[PDB]
Order: structure tokens, then C-alpha cells, then sequence
RNA sequence: GGAGAGUUUGAUCCUGGCUCAGGACGAACGCUGGCGGCGUGCCUAAUACAUGCAAGUCGAGCGGACAGAUGGGAGCUUGCUCCCUGAUGUUAGCGGCGGACGGGUGAGUAACACGUGGGUAACCUGCCUGUAAGACUGGGAUAACUCCGGGAAACCGGGGCUAAUACCGGAUGGUUGUUUGAACCGCAUGGUUCAAACAUAAAAGGUGGCUUCGGCUACCACUUACAGAUGGACCCGCGGCGCAUUAGCUAGUUGGUGAGGUAACGGCUCACCAAGGCGACGAUGCGUAGCCGACCUGAGAGGGUGAUCGGCCACACUGGGACUGAGACACGGCCCAGACUCCUACGGGAGGCAGCAGUAGGGAAUCUUCCGCAAUGGACGAAAGUCUGACGGAGCAACGCCGC
RNA sequence: GGUACCUAACCAGAAAGCCACGGCUAACUACGUGCCAGCAGCCGCGGUAAUACGUAGGUGGCAAGCGUUGUCCGGAAUUA
RNA sequence: UUAGGAGCCAGCCGCCGAAGGUGGGACAGAUGAUUGGGGUGAAGUCGUAACAAGGUAGCCGUAUCGGAAGGUGCGGCUGG
């Protein structure tokens, strides 16, 4: 309206592409749990690095902002050690 | 954001100004930390009065001023002081 | 170095059936800002009894820390004595 | 000199006797333009309904279409007693 | 296909909520009235803020039913709740909005401002 | 640093009422009114708003357009017409940061909102310094541009072309997490420090000079880490109201465990299990109202008010959600409904003055539709500069104080 | 904003009012008036000599203001 | 390497979820014919109940009757 118009034309184009990494994070994790449910830690193992290379790349991004990530990491992590 | 700057006082006319270290979000006549002495512009003599001390404090945590504000504090060696603590 | 001190109170305990907490009254007691008799009031707050060793009528130091649940905002240090 | 020649939205000359504010200025044209005036414009500016025409001006009505109507306010906002006994 | 002794919802913000009728204005005795007839009416509910308030005897349009409208290509119109709208007993109407949609057999007539405060003429 | 006076009565003293002298107004009205400084100036309607302005900034982030003529050359009418990219100039769009502050209003809110003192081992902080390190190697787009299509418009859709300090991978990294050791200490959670292992986690160039044409250099920006500076969030004692003709009130209520969730503690959310919690020191409820430094008054103790100026919270037509961003649930941003206004070719859309003015309307009653970014301030930028209804001043009314 | 300001030139020339006047409370007479017209914050004033009404003169009050009005505090030790 | 997977989105789905509708209660205010008392006003009518031993000593509480103040019953009180 104050040639403020220029915000909205980039933040639903911003809202597309951040959710894209952020949905893939949440898939990430439940991969992960996947391998939870299913008795393979050898594929839990692989899926944590495949877990935190969308993880400790999103807050490299924007908003997920790390004190939430350490509480992605430990949860999963104790998993891959509770097996 | 930290700027050390004036702050106006005085009645319609005539202005009075008091030198100030303040963050700049609150407004011109806004709230701060603590402050220096004062500035008269409109006395055609001087009387801009500076502690002249206690700014260097917080220029080594850093604190930067406009240039109207500076000046005053060349006119009496406080960057200068500061400059040779930067050359320490 | 030390960190600062946090709130402490030392009271009286009315009830135990809360699980691991209890109550702990606080008998502090001051003067009215009008006419200056020194009245007393009912202070009393939620303690986390991490050993459940809690007694109605029992002598109690309290010790504040972060809020553990809802309204539960102090921890025990030392029964001090105990009932009969 | 007793009456102001002020101008329509046209440009007629609208004689009317002096110290009239634009409520009076509605009532020469027609009467249910007093019943839909909102506000006034006299030259660019909008003019309150305190302010008193002068011989020689341009007066705008703001007028609504059919919704809107009078108040006690205006029974002494009739300077001029032939448009005030309308 | 509205008679004497029916209850309308009604279709403008101008005070009444439920309206039932008296007689349809047609000529000695008649039963029914489809769309477009004019009703002479009362008012059994109305909003607490109204300019026409509970009993009072109006004169009123209808303006959608649950029946039919023959046009002649064969299409029938049928809504789904029996309506009218406030009128200042003339061909004009004396509310401010008209709810819902509105029978495109109103132009027939020239009930034209109803027309023009219709949001959505079917 | 504390004056009293008239009145019950035929007359007196008490008793007890009201009356009166005083002091302030954000005050209005009546009558009059010469001027100058300094200061205030919608309390009712947080009711609705015509018109203009109130937040943009970077060509030194970048592609292109856009002019340009330093010269070069062309066709001739000597009047011109050009084709190359001069200096340099313009910035629709793109991208960076700001728009969350500055500014207003006083509606809800009787509670950690505020006032005061606290605590955090339970937290956050882009833009600020200072230190520590750095800044490797690639990739795919796409706007603008055009070319069509659909629309009354609002505008929208499709096909190619293209950029960057845009976006996305690979390396290396003292973040963080995991695993296993140590050391020390607190206030239980614990905390702090050190080692090893694993796992990933970046970055960017631009400006000007110097160049061996490889590059180098300062400067600006960039990634990461440390502190300090900086504000913010959460918790806690203690304070400032009216009614008992409001005595019973609450089931996520109150507890535990685990789970999720939040920057963070938590019934904050949910499952389970338990039945507690709140209360005559007045809960719950209801009417009422923004709070505070302070203002006025009193001799003081107190009482009244919470306007302007300064602190903070809350609200942005009414209500609810949410994104990007360090920071909002965003005063001049989006999405939804509710009322209303405006436009429409009826299919559709656009709008939010409690920003400055001004008008309507309300009311006893409150002001100028000015000029200026010169000073102060912010915004961005390397700076000039740009942008500023913050502010600077001018204008109105004896509104008040002082001065003539 | 040639605004403040200062310099020189000019004229008594431009310019005062409202309120009170029995007692509270400083200040009074004359006409009009006759429970009527009217005042009033308090006690209360007028059915023919109204210092209390209205007017005039004359005082007094304060001053670019004065009264009335509604507020809040005080006097009100009358929530002590 | 002529494409599959990963991931992504359109779409639909679920919980939550404002406004809307429905329903019986709470309290707040205007209004309601008539009535019930309560004061408030010019020599209205009816009685005399009080205050004197008030012409029957009054007075509180209860009961009861009458135009109406009141009347007496019973107990209590000196302010008989």
C-alpha cells in the first residue's frame, strides 16, 4: 500500500521455499523413528547423518533457531543408543 | 544502534542540549543510561561543558556518536585520548 | 565468585497429600501503613519434597529455584523438627 | 451590502441575503438538498459549517444521496431569517 | 407457491427476522403466490434493533421460494426457504442489503433497486 | 510550622448539622478586552470519515532498459538523419536492511499489567565494539525483459531469454549433539573446565589503487566463535478499591509419571494415575478503572486526581489465525469471516484518520487542511545525499500563569 | 526571519472594565416600588418611609480581567 | 546417463478452531393499566391523642378492635 506491496510478492515466495525445508526436516525425522519401529540400527545410523544434513542446514537457513535442534538431536540420538 | 548523542531541552526559542549515551530506539526526548554534561548553542561564548572522562568508558565498549556530537569531544581531546588507548 | 542467593523461608507445614510437595505456611508479620499495630498473616506456597519425608505440623526451611509445575515454586533444604 | 451573489457548482450567481453559512447556501437550489447535505467545499478547501459566505464565491455541496438527515445543531446554524423560517 | 397463513424468513437487514402473511394482492380470492406478487403481510419476529418492530402490518415482496418459476425456456428456478423483502409499499424497497440470492423473475417488473442491491441474481 | 464567623433559643451553655471566608482547574458560561514572553488546548463518541501528505533507502548487491555524445563512420537538403558505447544520468523489477522504532488513543484488563526489591544453574539478542578464526569447489533457476492468452477493471495465465552480496550442493571448520574419560565447585535440578571419539554445520563478493596479469592491497560486506555492550521474555516477596444486601468456588481444576511442545520453566498440550487445590487474613463473583515518577491540597498525618511532559503494559473498524524477519501475532502488511462505505459491464474488487491537519457527528467545550529538514533525531548507504506531519517553528482561542 | 533585537523621528495621542456596598465582609445614601414586581450561599429581606428589590449618584473590591457555574481538597477535631 | 529413487507441491483427509444458528436459566435498565404507603404545599372538613395530675398519669414490646389520632387487655418502666 506504502509500495510495501514488494514484501507480500516475496513472502509467499519465501513461505513456499522455507516450508519446503522445513517439511523435509520433519520427514527426515520420522525416517529416523521409522528405523525405530523397524529393529535396524545400521539404517538408523545412516538415517541420523541423512537426519542432521537437513537439520544443521535449516538453522543455517532461518527460523528453526538451535535449541530446538540439540532436542532434535538428543531424541533421536538416544534411539540410535537405546538399540 | 548505541549512539552517544544530544538530547533537547529548554524552552521554544532558545534550545538547551545535554549529551547523552541512550540506546536509539527510545524517542528524541527518550530514556537512557547515564549521561554527560551539557552543550549551549545558544551562548554566542562557549560553556560546552564535558565529564570528559567518563564517555572513554564507554567508547571501550563501544559507542558510536553522530558528528555533531563528535566534535565537541575534539575540541577538548576526548577521541584523541581515546585514539592513543586504540594505539595502546 | 559466588552466584547470587536465592529467596529462602523457613514455616510450618499444614498438609502431606500432595504427591512429593506439600504446603509450608510463613509467619512473617509487619505493621499497617495507617495505624501501626503489627497484625499477622497466612503466607503459604508449594515445596517439592524430593524424599517425602514431610510431617502436618512440621518445622521446614523452603528454597526457590525455577517453577517446577503450576503454582509449585520451592524445593526443601533441612527438617528442622518434626511434630509429636 | 444586505445580500452575497455566490455561485452554484455551475457558475450561476446565487442571490442570497449576506452572512449566510452554506446550510443557507442548500435551500435556494432545493430543500431536500438541505435534507442531504453532509459538508461543504468553497475553493479547493472544505469549509466548516461555522464559516459565513462572502459576495463572490464558489460553493460545493457535499450531499448525500438519500441517507442522511438533520440534527438540533442546525436550528440556530440559519443566519438569514427567510431561509430560517424555512 | 405461498399462501394465506405461511411464516417467511426475511431478507434484509431493515429490523424483522420471520413475517407472515395476510392475503395475496390479487383480485377477489387467490390461493397461491409464486414470485413477484406482492403480499400484504405481518410481522411475527423482528430484530431488538428495528425500524419496523414486532406487529406491524407491512407490505411486502416476494423474492425467493420452494417453488417453481416456469420460465419459457423450460428452466425451473426453485430455492430452498420462502422469502420475502421489505418494500415502502411502491416498487421500492425500504431496506438497506438484501440477504442471499435473489430471483432473476423480479425483472418482469421494474422492481429494478432490488435488482441493483441483489448480490447474487439467480 | 495549625486563625475563624452567621444560625436552633425570650435569654445561656453544650450538643449537632449545614452555610461562609481560602487554595486550584486540560474547565465552560456572562460582560468586557491593548500588548509581550513561557505553557496547555476533544475528558463525551476507542462513533463514522471527503482530500492531501505521515517509511523508505542501496546503480559502490545485480541483470536489463533508459538517455547520453568522448569521438568514430554513413546518407544528403546544410538543414539534418544516424550507427558505434563517452563521461555520466534515470531507476519499473530483482535482491539487502528498515517498516516491530519514531507517533497517537485509554477501550478492555483488579492481575506479577504496573510500582518496588529480587532470582535464573531456566532464557534470547541482527544492527555495536574488541578478540579469535576465516572466507575452498560447483550447481540449477527466475523476475524484469519480451511473445501470446484471459479479464470492464482489479489484474491474471501460459512459452522462451537473463542476472546477482539471490537461491542450492561438495570440502574444511574450536558450534552443537552423541559416546567415554578426567578436574573443581555449587543451591537439588547440577554447574564449570579439560581430553578423546563420532556426526554433520558454513562464507560472497563489491569498491578504488597497485600489478609480473598470476595477482596483491586497503576499505565495505560476508561465515563462525568468544566475551563485553545492548534490550527483551519468564518467575518471586512486598505494596496502592468498592460492596458480605457477593460464602462457597474450580475437574487440566489441582497433583504425580511419561510424552509432545515452546528460545526457555511449566497441565503449556495430551495420555495415564491420584484427589486435591482455593477460603473469613474475604476466595469466587460483581460494579468500577490503565498503572507510576508525579499534580493539587493539608501545618503535618492524610485525602483527591492520574490531563500535558517522562517510564511501562495493552489496543490498531469488531473478532480469529499465520507467515517472513534477531525481534511482532505487526498503527499506515498478508489470509479469513462480521458490520459499513465505495466501484463494477453484477462476473468481481478495492478501503480502515484513536498518524498531521481538517470535516461530520456527539456535546456546555477544545485550534491552523502553513513552512522547513537549518538545528536536534532516527531510516538505509562508502559518503555526498535521500527520506522524514519525529521534530523544528509560524497560525488560532484572555485557557492559565507571569511581565507591561 | 530582516523576526527578535537595537538606532533615530512622531503624538496624551491607540486603549477598563466587571463585582460588591443590612450582618458574615471593606464600603450608603436618594428615587422608584408596596407579599406584587424581584434578591437570596448563610441568617433571611418587600403588605407605603427596602442602607437586602430595581435605578441613579457615590464608595469599596480586584484588574486585562471580573463574577457566576461544576468539580476536588481545606476550614470539617464534622470518621478524630 | 533414453529414467528411477529421494525430496517437494496441487489435491483430498483429521484434530483444533473465530464468527453464525439453536436452547433454557442468570443479572442490568426503561416501560406497564391500577394500587400501596412516604414526605410537600394557601385560615379545607372531622375529632383532641400528646405536652399541666392534659382533664383517664404518660411510655416502650406483644395481641386486638375501630372514621382517625388511638382504645383497652397483660407484663415492665420513673423520664409520675
Amino acid at each position: 500500500i506504502k509500495s510495501a506491496i514488494k514484501r507480500t510478492k516475496t513472502n509467499n515466495e519465501r513461505r513456499v521455499h522455507n516450508a519446503t525445508i522445513k517439511s523435509a526436516m520433519r520427514t527426515a525425522i520420522k525416517q529416523v523413528e521409522a528405523s525405530v519401529a523397524n529393529n535396524e540400527a545400521d539404517k538408523a545410523k545412516t538415517a541420523l547423518t541423512e537426519a542432521a544434513k537437513r537439520i544443521d542446514k535449516a538453522v543455517k537457513t532461518g527460523l528453526v533457531h538451535k535449541n530446538t535442534a540439540a532436542r532434535y538431536k538428543s531424541r533421536l540420538a538416544k534411539k540410535v543408543n537405546g538399540l | 544502534a548505541v549512539k552517544i548523542r544530544l538530547k533537547r531541552m529548554g524552552a521554544k526559542k532558545s534550545p538547551f542540549y545535554r549529551i547523552v549515551v541512550a540506546d536509539s530506539r527510545s524517542p528524541r526526548d527518550g530514556r537512557f543510561i547515564e549521561t554527560v554534561g551539557t552543550y549551549n548553542p545558544v551562548a554566542k561564548p562557549a560553556e560546552v561543558k564535558i565529564d570528559e572522562e567518563l564517555a572513554l568508558k564507554w567508547l571501550q565498549t563501544g559507542a558510536k556518536p553522530s558528528d555533531t556530537v563528535r566534535n565537541l569531544f575534539s575540541s577538548q581531546g576526548i577521541m584523541e585520548k581515546f585514539h592513543n588507548a586504540k594505539q595502546g | 565468585s559466588e552466584r547470587n542467593q536465592r529467596k529462602v523461608y523457613q514455616g510450618r507445614v499444614v498438609s502431606d497429600k500432595m504427591d512429593k510437595t506439600i504446603t509450608v505456611v510463613v509467619e512473617t508479620y509487619k505493621k499497617h501503613t495507617l495505624y501501626g499495630k503489627r497484625v499477622k498473616y497466612s503466607k503459604k506456597f508449594k515445596a517439592h519434597d524430593e524424599n517425602n519425608q514431610a510431617k502436618i505440623g512440621d518445622i521446614v526451611k523452603i528454597m526457590e529455584t525455577r517453577p517446577l509445575s503450576a503454582t509449585k515454586r520451592f524445593r526443601l533444604v533441612e527438617v528442622v523438627e518434626e511434630a509429636v | 451590502s444586505d445580500m452575497v451573489y455566490v455561485f452554484t457548482p455551475k457558475g450561476d450567481v446565487i442571490e442570497l441575503p449576506s452572512g449566510s453559512v452554506p446550510i443557507d447556501f442548500s435551500y435556494r437550489i432545493h430543500s431536500e438538498i438541505g435534507n442531504k447535505t453532509i459538508g461543504a467545499k468553497v475553493n479547493g478547501k472544505m469549509v466548516t459549517l461555522d464559516h459565513k459566505l462572502r459576495t463572490g464565491d464558489i460553493v460545493e455541496i457535499l450531499t448525500s444521496k438519500h441517507s442522511y438527515g438533520p440534527s438540533q445543531d442546525w436550528v440556530k446554524l440559519a443566519q438569514t431569517s427567510q431561509a430560517k423560517h424555512k | 407457491m405461498i399462501q394465506q397463513e405461511t411464516r417467511l424468513k426475511v431478507a434484509d437487514n431493515s429490523g424483522a427476522r420471520e413475517v407472515l402473511t395476510i392475503k395475496v394482492l390479487g383480485g377477489s380470492g387467490r390461493k397461491t403466490a409464486n414470485i413477484g406478487d406482492v403480499i400484504v403481510c405481518t410481522v411475527k419476529q423482528a430484530t431488538p434493533g428495528g425500524v419496523v418492530k414486532k406487529g406491524e402490518v407491512v407490505k411486502a415482496v416476494i423474492v425467493r421460494t420452494k417453488s417453481g418459476a416456469r420460465r419459457s425456456d423450460g428452466s425451473y428456478i426453485s430455492f430452498d426457504e420462502n422469502a420475502c423483502v421489505i418494500i415502502r409499499d411502491d416498487k421500492s424497497p425500504r431496506g438497506t442489503r438484501i440477504f442471499g440470492p435473489v430471483a432473476r423473475e423480479l425483472r418482469e417488473n421494474n422492481f429494478m433497486k432490488i435488482v441493483s442491491l441483489a448480490p447474487e441474481v439467480i
